[PDB]
């Protein structure tokens, strides 16, 4: 939410 | 074998800000 | 972590942050115990009240972190879980005793300046340093207060309390697989544990051979920080008996 996201690799 | 021991202090004889509180405390 | 301060870089490279793939959110803190296990409190995994029950294929573990928020490019490393380990007689129904579970990876991480596994006590280790008044230090990236959020890994050292202190602070039963560590009213100073800092370490650093060990898992506390109460933690050295089984047989 406040998080970047991730590689959508994992 | 290497556990506790921090690259970026203990191995390289660094102390960070605020680890001497906690050994002033071990009396 | 309340009235705590930012960590200074790789600090605590033991640090992961147990992170919910959807929606993408922190769940817990947990700590790198070698390079394929990580250790948190079962509390963050399993907790039939909160209608909390998570599996190997919901988490992540994201290891070398700093930053809450960000994606550490090149820095931090992320990490699937082959398998969850939770204490058999970890009590979510009373009181939170043996708060404790184990996280196998599915590949070994790579150790680095951010990312290194912290010691777990050996009896003589626990004996030394389990006293009233000794120091350890909390970490994570929970709540700054009881009622935001940080930016970046906060930390805070913290005074073991007296059994009879801690269990004149609370109506919940204490058990010998807890301790409570934070400041007396009396004592000025203050800090603690909060809200999201959980499963992460309680650590000393020995001072007979200059390591640092995991003494407790942040478990469970009554508010955050509050004049008259303590924060509560599971007692490593008093489970180890049950982590050595688990990694001796799987
Ligand atoms: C027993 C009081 C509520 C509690 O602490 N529980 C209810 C079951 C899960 C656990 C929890 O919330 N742990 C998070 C937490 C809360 C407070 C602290 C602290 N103030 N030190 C630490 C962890
Ligand atoms: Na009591
Ligand atoms: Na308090």
């Amino acid at each position: 939410g406040d998080f970047e996201e991730i590689p959508e690799e994992y | 074998a290497d556990c506790g021991l921090r690259p970026l202090f203990e191995k390289k004889s660094l102390e960070d800000k605020t680890e001497r509180e906690l050994l002033e405390s071990y009396i | 972590i309340v009235e705590g301060s930012d960590a200074e870089i790789g600090m605590s490279p033991w640090q992961v942050m147990l992170f919910r793939k959807s929606p993408q959110e922190l769940l817990c803190g947990a700590s790198l115990i070698s390079d394929r296990w990580v250790l948190t409190a079962a509390h963050c995994l399993l907790y039939p009240p909160w209608d909390k029950n998570f599996t190997e294929n919901d988490l992540l573990v994201r290891i070398g972190k700093h930053s809450r928020t960000r994606y550490e490019r090149n820095i931090e490393k992320i990490s699937m879980l082959e398998k969850i380990y939770i204490h058999p007689r970890y009590n979510w129904r009373e009181n939170l005793d043996r708060d404790i579970a184990l996280m196998k990876l599915k590949k070994p991480v790579a150790f680095s300046d951010y990312i290194h596994p912290v010691c777990l006590p050996d009896r003589e280790t626990a004996a030394s340093l389990l006293q009233a008044g000794y120091k350890g230090r909390v970490t994570g990236w929970g709540n700054l207060k009881e009622t935001g959020q940080p930016s970046v890994l906060q930390v805070v050292n913290l005074p073991i309390v007296e059994r009879p202190v801690c269990k004149d602070s609370t109506r919940i039963r204490i058990t010998d697989n807890m301790f409570c560590a934070g400041y007396k009213p009396d004592e000025g100073k203050r800090g603690d544990a909060c809200e999201g800092d959980s499963g992460g370490p309680f650590v000393m650093k020995s001072p007979f051979n200059n390591r640092w060990y995991q003494m407790g898992i942040v478990s469970w506390g009554e508010g955050c920080d509050r004049d008259g109460k303590y924060g509560f933690y599971t007692h490593v050295f008093r489970l180890k008996k049950w982590i050595q089984k688990v990694i001796d047989q799987f």
